[PDB]
């Protein structure tokens, strides 16, 4: 005798990018295999995949790069489907990433020893690329919040690029005042965006640095690996609208020409996002809609501002609750907030 | 280096079918994230946008003209074509035919296009 | 569809100015623009792709700039090789249309 | 239990390969970067470069 075979998750459906909207059960599974495009500048000559060589003697007190010379973030977006269909008050049914899987594309790449490499020594090969490696990625149902921070504020930059206003030298520490969104690919500078970690409820970002002079890059290929993007609560990165938002940026290190010229290098990059379905308090109710329909329609007022750094309401006492009467009507709080203390 | 030209003929009767060759040399027309564009120039207007084909079943066609028009390509020769069903007098104009990249720059600007074709249409 | 109206109709120009073209479109598409140099009896050739990256070969004397609706192609000194015809153009991601605009033509005085 | 089904990216793709060496056919700009018109099948010893 045998033994009958053990159960599997059935397989349904398959096919390109338009599989999406064909409608299924409730416990549906979704397994989304797609990649970017790095973003790197690309010059001419059909290079498609190197940035224009760096400059070498720019001072602090005047700074003129160009828009080819910044490696970018690279960014898309997927459609959804929508999942209610009636009404049905109370409770929705929205989408959450729960399990990424990234891989880098083309790692082999960098074997050629008979590009335009420099000469290492006098009848041996080439030099591969070296230097500092950044490999970043983000997984979320949102556009990727990010913190604005660079050095030398006296950079003036290309009009084509997104980047922070009014350089002070608080810029160059953390500033409250160089908040954004990440709404386009190809546009952000790498050089001066970093991921906030403040403000990031719904969406997660990994990323390892290694900077140096010439450090070896280290790469990996294997499919077995798993990171759950599951939180400490038991919730992933959550769908709010019909969409589930991928960023990355892949730098591999510099390369030099047979002259001596830098240039960047980057790849492109895997992801295989599980989705599944799941049920959360509505967030849209029709008091929601209500508000949103007379507020389109009622008069703009702009008066003195009633909110902010210049504001006039000054004291709001929220009170409801009854008890017993206090012997002292301005009751304090903070023991000492400003210190009276010792030495 | 790669290397266009144009082809075809030089007279059409009213109500005929034109046929267009936009000749390639040096590079494969099964080129990845390329498409193969139309532009006519009419004499005194503007120019304006006919159709694309992609080689892995990808066409775009200008609504105003109706999808009246078939673009085929042969990988043997290195060339694709066009094709108009049932010509008036106004088709009379200067025929230009290009490449879009979808990754690189992202339109027909790369000084890359066919010399140029004329084609004239009357009684 | 979408329509890239473009204004002025024919600037009346000398050699050496400042000259200034707005394609301002229909609907914001705001990253898929280009411009388009075309002299009489001659091919196209590109000015300036994604509204402001400047192409190799053309000089840093043109550039480009402005994007969401009002849209620039920024010119610093006008050249006698330059009084040409001058176009703008529309892309397209979900929708395939791309069509094209009007035109601005440069007269020299 | 299936042969190696693999995935076709290199740089410098105006590069000319001898015969014996099985090559990405038709090469173009996508080839530095992801591209999809590169599938092929390991079947052959001494065969496909490994760069």
């Amino acid at each position: 005798k045998p033994k009958e075979p053990v159960q599997v998750p059935k397989l349904l459906i398959k096919g390109g990018v338009e599989v999406l909207e064909v409608k299924t059960g409730v416990d549906a599974i979704t397994e989304v295999e797609c990649f970017l495009n790095p973003e790197m500048g690309d010059p001419d000559e059909n290079l498609r995949g190197f940035s224009l060589k760096l400059s070498a003697e720019n001072d602090f007190s005047s700074d003129s790069p160009e828009r080819k010379m910044l490696p970018c973030y690279s960014t898309a977006r997927i459609p959804l489907p929508n999942l209610n269909e009636d009404l049905t008050c109370g409770n929705l049914l929205m989408w959450e990433a729960v399990t990424v899987q990234t891989e880098v594309i083309g790692i082999t790449s960098m074997l050629n020893l008979h590009a335009g490499s420099q000469k290492v020594h006098e009848h041996g090969g080439g030099k591969p690329i070296q230097g500092s490696n950044f490999h970043f990625f983000a997984v979320g149902g949102d556009p990727l919040e990010m913190q604005g921070v660079l050095m030398n504020y006296r950079t003036k930059y290309p009009d084509g690029t997104i980047t922070p206003k009014n350089p002070t030298a608080q810029s160059q520490v953390m500033n409250t005042d160089h908040k954004a969104y990440l709404d386009k690919n190809n546009a952000y500078p790498v050089e001066c965006w970093v991921p906030d970690p403040s403000r990031n409820e719904n969406t997660r970002y990994f990323g390892t640095f290694t900077g140096g002079e010439n450090v070896p890059p280290v790469l990996h290929v294997t499919n077995t690996a798993t990171t759950v993007l599951l939180d400490e609560q038991g919730v992933g990165p959550l769908c709010k609208a019909d969409s589930l938002y991928v960023s990355a940026a892949d730098i591999c290190g510099l390369f030099t020409n047979s002259s001596g010229t830098q240039q960047w290098r980057g790849l492109a990059r895997y992801f295989k996002i599980r989705l599944r379905k799941r049920s959360v308090k509505n967030p849209y109710p029709i008091s929601f809609l209500l508000s949103d329909l007379i507020n389109r329609r009622t008069q703009r007022v702009d008066g003195q501002p009633m909110y902010g750094m210049e504001s006039q309401v000054e004291e709001v006492r929220v009170f409801d609750g009854t008890e017993r009467l206090p012997g002292d009507p301005d009751m304090i709080r903070y023991i000492d907030k400003q210190g009276q203390l010792q030495t | 280096q790669v290397q266009l030209q144009e082809s075809g003929p030089g007279l059409v009767k009213p109500s005929q079918t034109l046929s267009l060759t936009c000749t390639v040399s040096g590079g494969s027309i099964s080129g990845g994230g390329y498409y193969w564009s139309w532009i006519r120039q009419h004499p005194g207007k503007g120019l304006e946008f006919i159709g694309y084909i992609y080689y892995n079943r990808g066409t775009y066609y200008n609504p105003a003209l109706k999808s009246r028009l078939t673009i085929s390509v042969d990988t043997s020769k290195n060339d694709f074509s066009l094709k108009l069903s049932s010509v008036s007098a106004a088709d009379t104009a200067v025929y230009y035919c290009a490449r879009c990249v979808l990754g690189g720059y992202g339109s027909d600007a790369f000084d890359r296009w066919g010399q140029g074709t004329t084609v004239t249409v009357s009684s | 569809e979408i329509v890239l109206t473009q204004s002025p109709v024919t600037l009346s120009l000398s050699p050496g100015e400042r000259a200034i073209l707005s394609c301002r479109a229909s609907q914001s598409v705001s990253s898929h623009l280009a411009w388009y140099q075309q002299k009489p009896g001659q091919a196209p050739r590109l000015l300036i792709y994604d509204a402001s990256s400047r192409a190799n070969g053309i000089p840093a004397r043109f550039s480009g700039s402005g994007s969401g609706t009002d849209f620039t192609l920024t010119i610093s000194s006008l050249a006698p090789e330059d009084f040409a015809v001058y176009y703008c153009q529309q892309r397209s991601s979900w929708p395939p249309s791309l069509t094209f605009g009007g035109g601005t033509k440069v007269e020299i005085r």
